[PDB]
RNA sequence: UAGGGGAUCGAAGAUGAUCAGAUACCGUCGUAGUCUUAACCAUAAACUAUGCCGACUAGGGAUCGGGUGGUGUUUUUUUAAUGACCCACUCGGCACCUUACGAGAAAUCAAAGUCUUUGGGUUCUGGGGGGAGUAUGGUCGCAAGGCUGAAACUUAAAGGA
């Protein structure tokens, strides 16, 4: 990666134009935004090559609505991931509670380099997949 | 009670409250700094070095004399040593039980008292895994020991 | 191992005072525990108590009066609602009136009645009679 | 420090060992194979419908001696060959072989009553029309 | 006994009772400036060795070590501290 | 199961005794096994036939392990030192006596106590007697066998003190 085309189909943030008629001075664009809700818009991601539409913020993808975490578990799919969010249930017989995870499909861009263990705060997408909702907004190393 | 046999021991030292001085010694402090250091090259272990400091020399531990607690100074010094030294010693017994083991496949007691010690170790080796002091993954290994001390 | 501290003291000091000692000797000393004291004493239930410092966590002296009835340590240490505590009473204090159930919230390491005046609610550690 | 685990986190382990335990207590065993569907006469029920064989006798279990009166039936279901019982009187007439009869249970649930025996079946009515008058003389049969 | 100061006991109490119990704990071991006899040299020994040490340099040879307490060699002073 | 060991006991097997019979009791020999290495099996009256955590009630006198104090008992060596010892105290045992305020069907129980004044925490188990821990399936084992576990039928008692 990194080459940018490779996905034999070219690629672009779609609506970019440049202007080889015209004095052409810093020759490329780019589309970029600020998610917003709080954060902060890193800086991989205005200087950052890569293109991905599934990007919230070089991208056309919203965030709205949940706010979540928590620990990183696998990684192994290109620019994708799993997240556990260990959490507490109170029994109303034995008064109690017990260890419980669901785990999570996520989106994710290059801006972020996440190894396994990170804490991490994410975001809430349109449907993204089969399964994938959340887009990763923040990472959280050692 | 010991967490290996039906053995209830009590016996440490009755370190005592004096945080300050002893005062009746009154050489220096930086004097057994020098001393540890002194020592250590020679051939050293951290254990060992109070128990000479203390049966020869003004000391009472390093510890009221300095304000720090041996290893910490060989640490600063860089004389720590690759390994937790208490470990050192139990990895040892390993090669040296193991040996023995084999010289001689009809004796159990030994056996169970190798195991009991593989365990002493993945547990003190999980703990000097967590903080730190222990590059990630170390993993013990049975066969790797005798170039790893001689 | 001594998995817990509160608990081991306390149950010592209905084991000191069935016998009628006049008092006690406890290890483990603790915040908690000085907390703990400093409610009992307030309520008329032991007298002074004369920690003690060994640098260490430490050992405290109780002098009696041959009063205390019962103190049980609850314990997981449950959660509990304002309104709640009405269920409690009755399940383990012997009348009403009296006798402190006794509870952790924030200010407080302080029983109920007392929690009305402050109306607030958390975790209930103890208990007396 | 009795043989159950307690703290706060102890909501998993708990649903369980009751959920194991309770087994064993027989009435919770009848209810979940409910035997009640597939074991026993009735089924899932509490009454039925019947016709008649033989007259059967049947004497006594012993502290007695008591020749008592018994019926063979056919349910209208599946099919088991049952025995049932009788009561008041001779009683026995009117029960004139392979007559329609409405049988229902001894009370005891299973189990087997009193001084008789493999018995555990009453007759409460016959053509339908009760036997309780077709021996206080309410009615009479076809 | 209904009753009694634990706080300060007897001095008795304490002598006797097990290191790790007089309340505040302390230790029974203690050291012990040795003129061997030749020098004047003067070596801080301890009274539970394990080591003997040598004295000094003089090479001498002062204090076997045993179950708990040195056996010190006739020659020494042995002032306690 | 396969090697080593194979003194003594000693099912099995043989015996002589006793006896109406005696394939048993009694006696003398006796493979196998008892023993060990390495691997299986997982049952027991595996027994306090008493789940563990806890917290609270009523007296004692012993003991093992610690610890504290007493110008405490000897040790004598010169005084100490320790050490054994005595006693005082305690914490942790392993039990025991005595009461019964309580509990119980009782016998008995500092726990089987704090339970119709019914509720501190939670895991297993049983619901008449047999049929039967069998028949079946399912499973662990090389096998012996284990764990799982019916029903039809039969019966007015079987049982505890």
């Amino acid at each position: 990666e990194l080459t940018v085309q490779s996905e034999r189909a070219f690629q672009k943030q779609p609506h970019i134009f440049n202007n080889p008629k015209v004095k052409t001075s810093k020759r490329t664009k780019r589309w970029y935004k600020n998610a917003g809700l709080g954060f902060k818009t890193p800086k991989t991601a205005i200087e950052g090559s890569y293109i991905d539409k599934k990007c919230p913020f070089t991208g056309l993808v919203s965030i709205r609505g949940k706010i979540l975490t928590g620990t990183v578990v696998s990684t192994k799919m290109h620019r994708t991931i799993v997240i556990r969010r260990a959490y507490l249930h109170y029994i109303p017989k034995y008064n109690r509670y017990e260890k419980r995870h669901k785990n999570v499909p996520v989106h994710v861009s290059p801006a972020f380099r996440v190894q396994v263990g990170d804490i991490v705060t994410v975001g809430q997408c349109r449907p993204i997949s089969k399964t994938v909702r959340f887009n990763v907004v923040k990472v959280s190393a050692a | 009670g010991r967490m290996h046999s039906a053995g209830k021991g009590i016996s440490s030292s009755a370190i005592p409250y004096s945080r300050n001085a002893p005062a009746w010694f009154k050489l220096s402090s930086e004097s057994v700094i020098e001393q540890i250091v002194k020592y250590a090259r020679k051939g050293l272990t951290p254990s060992q070095i109070g128990v000479l400091l203390r049966d020869a020399h003004g000391v009472t531990q390093a510890r009221v004399i300095t304000g720090n607690k041996i290893m910490r100074i060989l640490k600063s010094n860089g004389l720590a040593p690759e390994i937790p030294e208490d470990l050192y010693y139990l990895i040892k017994k390993a090669v040296s039980v193991r040996k023995h083991l084999e010289r001689n496949r009809k004796d159990k007691d030994a056996k169970f008292r190798l195991i009991l010690i593989e365990s002493r170790i993945h547990r003190l080796a999980r703990y000097y895994r967590t903080v730190a002091v222990l590059p990630p993954n170390w993993k013990y290994e049975s066969a790797t020991a005798s170039a790893l001390v001689n | 191992t001594r998995s817990s501290v509160l608990a081991d003291a306390l149950n010592a000091i209905n084991n000191a005072e069935k016998t009628g000692k006049r008092q006690v000797l406890i290890r483990p000393s603790s915040k908690v525990i000085i907390k703990f004291l400093q409610v009992m004493q307030k309520h008329g239930y032991i007298g002074e108590f004369e920690y003690i410092d060994d640098h260490r966590s430490g050992k405290i002296v109780v002098q009696l009066n041959g009063r205390l009835n019962k103190c049980g340590v609850i314990s997981p240490r449950f959660n509990v609602k304002i309104g709640d505590i009405e269920k409690w009473t009755a399940n383990l204090l012997p009348a009403r009136q009296f006798g402190y159930v006794i509870l952790t919230t924030s200010a407080g390491i302080m029983d109920h009645e007392e929690a009305r005046r402050k109306h607030v609610s958390g975790k209930i550690l103890g208990f007396v009679y | 420090g009795k043989g159950k685990p307690r703290g706060l986190n102890s909501a998993r382990k708990l649903r369980v060992h009751r959920r194991n335990n309770r087994w064993a207590e027989n009435n919770y065993k009848k209810r979940l194979l409910g035997t009640a569907f597939k074991s026993s006469p009735f089924g899932g029920s509490s009454h039925a419908k019947g016709i008649v064989l033989e007259k059967l006798g049947i004497e006594s279990k012993q502290p007695n001696s008591a020749i008592r009166k018994c019926v063979r039936v056919q349910l209208i279901k599946n099919g088991k060959k049952v025995t049932a019982f009788v009561p008041n009187a001779g009683c026995l007439n009117f029960v004139d072989e392979n007559d329609e009869v409405l049988l229902a249970g001894f009370g005891r649930k299973g189990k087997a009553k009193g001084d008789i025996p493999g018995v555990r079946f009453k007759v409460v009515k016959v053509s339908g029309v009760s036997l309780l008058a077709l021996w206080k003389e309410k009615k009479e049969k076809p | 006994v209904l009753v009694q100061d634990l706080l300060h006991p007897t001095a008795a109490s304490e002598a006797r009772k097990h290191k790790l119990k007089t309340l505040v704990q302390g230790p029974r071991s203690y050291f012990l400036d040795v003129k061997c006899p030749g020098c004047l040299n003067i070596t801080t020994v301890f009274s539970h060795a394990q080591t003997a040490v040598t004295c000094e340099s003089c090479s001498t040879i002062l204090c076997t070590p045993t179950g708990g307490k040195a056996k010190l060699s006739e020659g020494t002073s042995f002032r306690r501290k």
